[PDB]
């Protein structure tokens, strides 16, 4: 049932993810240091973390089968709109339900509600984000499923500004069908029960998170002294 | 477009 084209897709995506996701988190040392101790104390560190994570999401995206047949303008629009969402999705790998934190290997790099709050965010974003993390983590995805969902998130044809939507859809459709078929052949029940649908629902939850994030961004953004603490990439991508 | 860094990282 899983064709050779579909096995190839999955193998490309697993490797691309491995090339762009370091589970030792060694590069975190290059970020401006976190400060816990002060309302925006964590902002430099998390801005840096986000900025790096944008870079890695781009590196992953470039490797998506089909992505390179898209025009530059379309590449750009897909990345601008999906970046935060893929960062949210990829963060699930460090997210632990033990204490509802993202644990990047050491206490310095273990982030919780109060760390995020000290980056200029409120429960308007954080509560539904931790709920996302929890509900995503409970799906217990195979890594194969994880990378397919991130790819499907990026190659989304309804993002506004998209020119060649039909091309975006054919690409996305190839990855949806690979994901559908993978779950059927490799995901045993009961974990497979309604699993595609539950994954598609998470992409819907990410639309709402993206919305709220863009709103908090605009607010922070309006204060030139905080906007100063960001990075040039983050300013370019998040506007 | 005015997205030079993102253009550059995509090429
Ligand atoms: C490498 C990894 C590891 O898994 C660690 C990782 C964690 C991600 C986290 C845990 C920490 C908090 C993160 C970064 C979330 C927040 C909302 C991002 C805040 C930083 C962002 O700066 C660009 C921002 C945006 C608007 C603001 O008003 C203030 C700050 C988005 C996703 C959240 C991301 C992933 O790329």
């Amino acid at each position: 049932k899983l064709s050779e084209e579909q096995q190839h897709i999955i193998a490309i995506l697993l490797d691309a993810h491995h090339k762009t996701y370091d589970p030792t988190y060694a590069d975190f040392r290059d970020f401006r240091p976190p400060v816990r101790m002060s309302p925006l104390s964590m902002l430099p560190h998390l801005a840096d973390l986000v900025s790096y994570s944008i870079q890695k999401v781009i590196g992953f995206a470039k490797m998506i089968p089909g992505f390179r047949d898209l025009t530059s303008d379309d590449q750009i629009v897909l990345l601008k709109s999906s970046a935060i969402e893929v960062i949210m999705l990829r963060s699930n790998q460090s997210f632990t339900m033990d204490d509802m934190s993202w644990d990047c290997g050491s206490q310095d790099y273990k982030y919780d509600v109060t760390d995020v709050s000290k980056a200029g965010h409120t429960l308007e974003l954080i509560e539904p984000l931790i709920k996302f993390q929890v509900g995503l983590k409970k799906l217990n995805l195979h890594e194969e499923e994880h990378v397919l969902l991130m790819a499907i998130c990026i190659v989304s044809p309804d993002r506004p500004g998209v020119q060649d939507a039909k091309l975006v859809e054919a690409i996305q459709d190839r990855l949806s069908n690979t994901l559908q078929t993978y779950i059927r052949c490799r995901h045993p029940p009961p974990g497979s029960h309604q699993l595609y649908a539950k994954m598609i629902q998470k992409l819907a939850d990410l639309r709402s998170l993206n919305e709220e994030h863009s709103k908090q961004y605009r607010s922070l953004s309006f204060q030139p002294e905080n906007s100063m603490k960001l990075t040039p990439l983050v300013l370019e991508v998040f506007g | 477009k005015n997205h030079p860094m993102l253009m550059n990282l995509l090429k």
